[PDB]
């Protein structure tokens, strides 16, 4: 929860008053994606 | 009038309001 | 008389690597450097506070 | 066909709580994020 993960940055176990900045929003990845153009222009290796 | 990545440009506590 | 400048903070993961995990790893290595310019960041901005 | 590629949607995280001397509760703050996309 966000309290521990304040006390996580801080190394600390007890906190005192105020505001803290601990993290930060990402949505995380997921997926690999690889796109290249049309393969096209195979080379002749049935005429050989 | 006259006046014109993770870096965050963080507001000002006091508003020109208040201190107008 | 200028009174205050521009309070700014910066992510000291996301400005290094972006978001690659292992880099971050990487960044483990290296301690406190992060932690150190996030305080003297905080100080800045409550000091023109 | 061209595709924006919009940094995976990154925000700063901001943590109010009081003294735990005093209470356990917490409040979130987003910075820079309108809560409707949360």
């Amino acid at each position: 929860d966000p309290l521990s993960e304040t006390k996580c940055t801080l190394k600390s176990f007890t906190v005192e008053k105020g505001i803290y900045q601990t993290s930060n929003f990402r949505v995380q990845p997921t997926e690999s994606i690889v796109r290249f153009p049309n393969i096209t222009n195979l080379c002749p290796f049935d005429e050989v | 009038n006259k006046v014109t990545k993770g870096l965050t440009v963080l507001p000002p506590l006091l508003t020109d309001e208040m201190i107008a | 008389l200028p009174v205050s400048m521009t309070k700014t903070s910066v992510d000291c993961t996301m400005y290094i690597c972006g978001d690659s995990t292992e880099c971050s790893n990487l960044l483990l290595q290296y301690g406190s450097f992060c932690t150190q310019l996030k305080r003297a960041l905080t100080g800045i901005a409550v000091e023109q506070d | 066909e061209i595709l924006d590629i919009t940094p995976c949607s990154f925000g700063g995280v901001s943590v109010i709580t009081p003294g735990t001397n005093t209470s356990n509760q917490v409040a979130v703050l987003y910075q820079g994020v309108n809560c409707t996309e949360v």
